[PDB]
């Protein structure tokens, strides 16, 4: 950030310094790969091909999910961060409650991380827990139902929007104290960077020595997280 | 009091990671004040933006001709937070 | 080769981020102003 | 309780079978002890009231169908625990 | 309903609007008590006069002596207190 | 050029907002003004 | 050692018929080194370009500013081949 | 550098390995200057 | 290896303040070893 001050008149300029930092995002390298032999054409009622290059692109996907989420979850949080923390909320005694969406909410609001998209990360348990609080689902805090329809699943409360992360083999949200502390995530969308050197790249062959068809398909990513200030992570009782 | 007008500036350089060189006029043309009075703590406070988290123009180890209205000296500023302190040079 | 990897690159992006901060102008407006002054002071008449 | 409701919803969702058809079976003990919670039968909540309808049998509820199973003599809803416990399911359409 | 909007940012109650000043590192909302309690005002608009002579001004020049690009903003106002009976200032504990 | 010419800018409108903040917390605030003071309500042991 | 990041010049004349004014920053924010290490003979021989024949920007009679991690005091540049050495001023 | 093998017919490759490494240059910045005067304009028959 | 980001810049321009021209060349360039394998030093004495 820069800074005014002030100089006497037909004085030399005298400039705020202005500070300059780098993140680095590492790149890593996934594929997910299947074979399909010829002799299995004839015998299957089902294109074992379509199939296996829908299930490889899900693989792909999910993996792409896995290191956005292990970049956030690895940054560091302090309840009384600094200008490099992540700002946190701690577990206390209580679940996902209302009084810690205000917390999280009023970090993002102090720091001017309020503006633009912003993101809360939550896995099935914190929604279960979110799903009984009054000042989400009561219609008269706020003009849609989530009862009615697909719950927290893309609801958006106080500008932003929920977004459910299932359990996946991949690792999920991690969790903390045991397991029996769940961690969820406020992202400004500028907080945290993705470089995508390749989303879904392939290539479906057929390799006459293994009379197959191999479906290769690989990714190439990492992400890093840019600016902390952007980001809080709330914590809650898996059992309140 | 402190006045901006009579602060200027000596050094001509403007490489940051280096000291910078004021020059002050307290004398009877400027704000009239001894030495001892320019050099107390806390006087150039308010040619700072923000003295609380030390944000302002000067910078630690900046030497500050000081011209008193009845002597000069040569000063170094110590601290820019929470207050603004020279000592003698 | 695997000896590849000796000779990797890094990519530095174009586009800065400036660190969250407040763009001010919030009180623009919010008492009563006057544009356009010119002098080194403004004076407003008050009655008792 | 809506509690266990609640975690029934969040099994779904953690395993991701909470898209399309998503039928709930009860028997009329389940209905009876669900009818207690407010979240499903207060208009703050939802949409339909269903005290002024068939109750719990045909209301949707978080986008799942509810249908109550009556005692029957082939059976019905199977019970556990030496007959103290009952048996509820949450089926997606196409896991049967 | 402000919990579908941007909260207080922005919200009139009882006629009067609200605007949140985030952290400054020029000192944004002064604090006293050690920095434990805030201070929030309340204003009436012809309370206090704001005199503005230029908004934003600016000029970008090369500079060969010192071989740099000198970017350079100002901008010239000044703002005095009308009436101090349209002023109120509220203090609260940061950590009640 | 480009990236400080935008952060001066911010720099300036974050100027023009405290110069407003600090006449509003200059002014003197009592319990009990009088035409020449603003109002308090004391912080007593609550938040807001 | 000698950082060229820590050196910046004090006149602003181009005046090359006379002498020219510097200053250092070897505090904690500089190189944080004592004024004695600073004002050691050949410490200042990386800013010549070839102090073998005293080719560089200082000049003999030149007054730098010195500002070590415990004090400051002006010196002055007694020669610049086949060393770069200060005195006191 | 590489090297050329042989094989049997119908046998898999076996390629040669082939070394990697990096050299780094550090780029330096150098100035040359030089002043005139105003006063030298009409005073000089060479164009300074 | 030798890497020039700039072989010749340079900008003369008109200082008011010092009422002269200001001459100003530059360069910006590092050298490296690639591969010493290339290099041979012969010594050898001044005065034989």
């Amino acid at each position: 950030e820069g800074m005014a001050n002030q100089k006497a008149p037909q004085d030399d300029i005298t400039p705020m310094n202005v500070s300059n930092r780098d993140a680095e995002a590492v790149i890593e390298d996934w594929y997910a790969s299947e074979y399909a032999d010829r002799s299995f054409q004839n015998k299957l009622a089902v294109n074992a091909v379509e199939e296996y290059a829908k299930l490889c692109a899900w693989a792909i996907g999910r993996r792409a999910d896995q290191i956005n989420i292990d970049t956030i979850a690895g940054a560091t949080y302090s309840a009384t961060p600094n200008d490099q923390q992540g700002a946190l909320v701690p577990v206390g005694t209580t679940g996902f409650t209302f009084e810690k969406l205000r917390q999280a909410h009023r970090w993002l609001r102090q720091r001017s991380a309020n503006r633009g998209k912003r993101t809360v990360i939550i896995d099935a348990i914190a929604e279960e827990q979110l799903l009984n609080v009054e000042q989400l689902t009561n219609s008269f805090y706020v003009n849609q139902k989530i009862l009615d329809n697909d719950g927290l699943h893309g609801m958006t409360f106080l500008g932003m929007n929920f977004i459910v992360i299932p359990s996946m083999q991949e690792g999920g949200l991690p969790t903390t104290g045991g397991g029996t502390v769940g961690r969820a995530f406020f992202i400004n969308e500028m907080a945290v960077g993705y470089a995508q050197s390749e989303r879904l790249g392939g290539d479906i062959s057929w390799e006459n020595i293994k009379t197959s068809y191999l479906i290769n398909m690989w990714m190439e990513a990492g992400a890093v997280v840019i600016d902390p200030k952007g980001l809080v992570e709330v914590d809650y009782l898996l059992e309140p | 009091a402190f006045g901006i007008n009579y602060m200027g500036r000596v050094s001509t350089s403007a490489n940051n990671d280096t000291q910078k060189v004021w020059i002050y006029n307290g004398t009877a043309t400027g704000s009239n004040e001894t030495v001892a009075t320019i050099a107390a703590s806390g006087y150039f406070n308010a040619f700072m933006v923000n003295v609380a988290l030390g944000k302002g123009p000067l910078g630690v180890g900046d030497l500050i001709i000081i011209n008193g209205n009845d002597a000069s000296a040569f000063y170094t500023v110590q601290t820019i937070t929470p207050n603004v302190t020279v000592s003698v040079f | 080769s695997l000896a590849l990897s000796q000779i990797e690159i890094q990519q530095f992006l174009s586009e800065a981020h400036a660190e969250f901060q407040s763009e001010g102008f919030l009180l623009q407006g919010a008492v009563r102003t006057k544009s356009g002054t010119k002098g080194s002071i403004v004076h407003f008449p008050v009655f008792g």
